[PDB]
């Protein structure tokens, strides 16, 4: 029923299997870690290949005990997709065809002031460095997972 | 397969001396259709059931090409020289009926997902002969490419010689080429970095300055990963201007240098033309 | 139309028919200029060629509803005198315009001649 | 073989345990939930410490069972990583060069050769109140869970 | 709107503008993804089918 | 990389009966837009910092096709398949992305120069999977061609097969073919013009009418230059209807005849099918 | 040669607000000259003697695009880059004189009937440089393809490194691979369908998981078609983790199964990777 290699779960029982079963080496396993169908495939870019069996050449090797998965990610730039301003705005061009800088008043003073305007990018969100993170994780529940070693 | 008309040229003598809309009216019927080969060569013809090859799911242009998908029906009418195609016979064992083409027209085919067999052959029709080939040729490997060449034309004749390959792999050489042996008599040649292969074999030829010693031998490597070796394997020993039935003509040493498997071909006699060519390599990857 | 402009500002008084109602436009880039001889344009076939302070509009003929001219600039053009060069000549395959003796014509079919990164642009 | 706790689960069937087994009180259990390896190690910050399970000062007691997780997000500005336009403008502006109308222009002609401008912080996207979510569910399937009662 | 100053200035300065609403990430397309997957490890998972 | 439209069709219900220029204004913009794509994939992309394509210096077509140079901030993003790159990573290792493609979708890519090492690798991910190839495919190969072929799209997986090509050498067979041994029992196979190649290596099989008597040797030669002649080494012999130990279903001699290294295949059993095929072959050059 | 001009677009600030004819007038001068380049690319460009490209007789596009074939006059002229060309020697020998190109600079070419030999060389000029190339490289080759490549422009320098290859002929691998040998210690391989060859050669590299045990061996086999076998010559063995010098680190036998050449690679040894590779194999066709 159970041979080695055997995922127990009791829920509610902090115990050694071993003490409640009277039966079995048991380890604590897969914690924080959920349990997925390893696929048998060698295309799944995850549950193919196992990251922790590689070979000399670093390959991992066809079998289950692939880790890994993150609970929280940060968002960078290049996952942002193509966004841009809801109004329009005074572009700097070259070749445009919005033309200004003629007008003297500089001293002299006595010319009124027209506002000076200058040249680059407005920086959108530059306080956060990074941004604040985004949880990967969906609805669970925490279980007391035994493999029996033995 | 969407159709394509050759090009189809604007007069220019029209327009602004003659009815504008008119010969525009004209001129757009060509560009339409002028295009519609175009993105019709490097884009997929079945995107015309789409919006005719319009929109961002129209027709685009690959700097590759693409290799046209269709159904069978279409396949059974004789299919134009020219054409790039991309046919999958999973579902059935196909002849792909060819025109009569011109020398140097040209058939390209190709079953990208390998699924040919021969539970999958692949019949060919290119009119009136195919060099090489009786009757219809039949394909039945997977990932292969057709690719058709008519090297006769003349009169009746269509003359296609035939070239097939397969359309992966490593095909390339680590080490090829061609020097002198030194005055020193030897050097030493980077033959790949040395992770590059488990397997290699090779083909040194050193040949005299005035080319009466010529020395070959038949070299075969067992790159050694962990003692950072590589084993060989030298027999079917040939030569011309050999004096001695010893080493003669040159010396062949092998070592791995700088990350590179490193042969050291020396020579007692100077001026020795030494042309060293990786003819075939070996290396494993994962299971399956 | 009749096109009515100042000679510096690159504003553009327009007038449809034998004058009574106009408006104006910007329509034009930059500082339409300073000739002398109160005549900007030449029309060469189908391109009606205009000074600018800086530079040469090329001619190729809106909310108002009617139809009207908008030249960018074939390119700026001045050579070494920029400004003035009082005179605007095309003749069909060339440009020609001279402040003083200097005249430097343009080549104009597809402009002959282009200019690369070496700064302005 | 099936203790108090111990979770089982059944592919196809609807059916309490106890009717197909014939033995056991059986509680389905961690409906839109997955089950995740409790850590004994507290420095898991779901997995270790039970959330449900809190002392009278609400520390989640060191246990299985703890939950959490969510099925989507919806982005917030927070997340946002340094961000800028794709082009060149005008950021008010303050040094500058721009211009007021040399021969300083007034009636009609109105609108031409004349542009009427505001300063202010260009909006991006400021429709989207809230945006729309990302699902943060990884490939499933749905199944029958019992845990034993008894 | 523009003066042109007056002619002859050492500060003829013009910038030619355009009108339009400013893009960001233009060179995302799509934007680079993001995974959706949690921690895990890989099993050999089994149903009793008979 | 300058981004193509998919094509992008006029509409000729418009012109004559319609405003005319305005529906010709828009098609202009299609028309500009349609070549650009054209003239961008076989022609370099940088050309539109140019006068856009146009002009003399601009955008020009490629029979053979250009393989677009660009930045690696370009290939920083997943760049599409149809494409024909060329990037040198002497600068340093690059990772070109690559979108999830299709069953079909190809990727063509070089480095001219050969700048690719170890020191300069080419890193791809092609999304979802490279058949062959966990994770990203590093590529240190000089003078190497990449080429991607996506054999399985389906749903969510791109399963690309890879081919990789050394972008130059010599990769042709002087001779390959098939015959019957004749009534005479013999024949005179012209292999190459004697001067061609200093080494080759071929195979031939002489098979029976029926198959049962079928010949292999494994057949290394020298080419000797200053004799006129071919020197020979054979072992590894294979038979299958052989009734002697002795040289049986066929005899392999070999000579130089009419400029050209002639094989003089010789057997006692009439109708014995022998296909001839120069595998691979050898010819020094200069030094360097 | 019809020459081409680079791509050359429309003005669409025209039209509508302009003088219709004339801006169109131009138009057309572009859009026709446009798509001759198009056409003349992937089409005879001695259909422009005829309608100039236009009628069906007219040039149509080749998906496989179209090498250009001429006069000698004309390549008497160097030829640009990009463009595909053929040209049968037949006539005589011929210099192809080529422009200086850029890096990645490709000319291909091809003589589809393969007149070309030594009484119809191939002389080509890339000018100041064809790697590998002192002074002008000369085809004897039929059936040849002339593919250049220029793997260095920089200021003066056109380097142009060189492939050429047989237009035609079986390039395929019937089985390459690779896997790890089985905690049964063992496999059957298929490796090509029973009837594709009479010859093959392979070459399989078992290595251990941990990579210190990699055996190697010369596979040689011939194929007996009428006892549906396949006989082998293993030779030139190699090993470095052996632990003994008899069978060791793995085996190797054959068979054929399923219609199927099929390999048995037996270790001893589990955890054996082992690569399949099919580097040549023959087969016997009709004779002539």
């Amino acid at each position: 029923i159970y041979p080695i290699g055997t995922i127990y779960e009791n829920a509610v029982n902090p115990n050694n299997p071993v003490t409640y079963m009277g039966f079995g080496s048991w380890k604590l396993f897969g914690q924080g870690k959920v349990l997925v169908g390893w696929n048998e495939d060698i295309s799944d870019p995850n549950f193919a290949l196992n990251n922790n069996d590689l070979d000399s050449g670093g390959n991992p090797s066809h079998t289950a005990g692939g880790t890994g998965g993150s609970t929280s990610v940060t968002l960078e730039n290049a996952n942002l997709p193509a966004t841009e301003t809801d109004e329009e705005v005074l572009i700097v061009d070259e070749n445009g065809s919005v033309i200004v800088g003629g007008c003297q008043y500089d001293p002299d003073e006595s010319g009124p002031i027209y506002t000076k305007y200058r040249e680059a990018k407005a920086s959108t969100n530059s306080t956060h460095t990074p941004p604040t993170s985004i949880t990967n994780i969906q609805p669970y529940i925490t279980v007391y997972r035994w493999i029996r070693i033995a | 397969m969407f159709i394509q008309e050759p090009k189809k040229l604007i007069d220019t003598g029209e327009i602004g001396n003659a009815s504008t809309g008119d010969i525009l009216f004209d001129g757009g019927n060509k560009i339409n259709s002028d295009f519609n080969a175009i993105y019709n060569a490097f884009g997929d013809q079945r995107k015309m059931a789409v919006a005719n090859g319009t929109g961002a799911d129209g027709q685009i242009i690959h700097a590759t090409g693409y290799y046209q998908k269709h159904s069978i029906t279409e396949y059974a009418t004789p299919v134009k020289v020219g054409t790039r195609h991309d046919i999958d016979t999973s579902t059935v064992g196909v002849k792909v009926i060819i025109e009569r083409g011109e020398l140097g027209d040209c058939v390209e085919f190709i079953n990208s997902n390998g699924s040919i067999s021969v539970t999958n052959p692949l019949t060919i029709q290119a009119i009136d002969s195919i060099k090489g080939v009786s009757g219809n040729l039949v394909v039945t490997s997977p990932y292969s490419k057709v690719t058709l060449r008519c090297i006769s034309s003349d009169n009746s004749t269509s003359v296609w010689n035939y070239s097939i390959e397969s359309m992966f792999g490593q095909k390339e050489s680590p080490a090829e080429g061609t020097w002198n042996i030194s005055t020193s008599g030897s050097v030493d040649i980077p033959l790949f970095h040395r992770t590059e292969y488990n397997m290699a074999k090779l083909l040194v030829t050193c040949q005299s300055v005035d080319g009466r010693k010529i020395k070959t031998a038949e070299i075969n490597i067992l790159v050694d990963t962990v003692n950072s070796e590589v084993i060989s394997s030298e027999y079917a020993v040939m030569r011309v201007g050999n004096e001695t039935e010893e080493d003669e003509i040159a010396n062949i040493a092998f070592s791995i240098k700088e990350n590179y498997v490193t042969a050291t071909i020396s020579s007692s006699t100077v001026g020795m033309r030494a042309a060293v060519k990786v003819i075939a390599t070996q290396k494993i990857g994962v299971a399956q | 139309i009749l096109y009515l402009f100042e000679r510096y500002q690159p504003v553009v008084k327009v007038s449809n028919d034998k004058g009574q109602t106009w408006k104006a436009v910007k329509l034009f880039n930059d500082r339409v200029g300073y000739p002398l001889s109160k005549t900007v344009y030449y029309q060469s076939a189908n391109t009606t060629y205009v000074l600018g302070y800086d530079k040469i509009f090329y001619g190729r003929k809106l909310h108002l509803g009617f139809d009207v001219e908008i030249f960018a600039t074939y390119a700026t053009l001045p050579a070494n005198v920029y400004r003035i060069a009082e005179a605007i000549t095309c003749t069909d395959d060339y440009i020609y315009v001279v402040a003083r003796d200097k005249v430097r014509y343009i080549k104009t079919s597809n402009a002959l001649i282009d200019f690369d990164p070496l700064s302005p642009t």
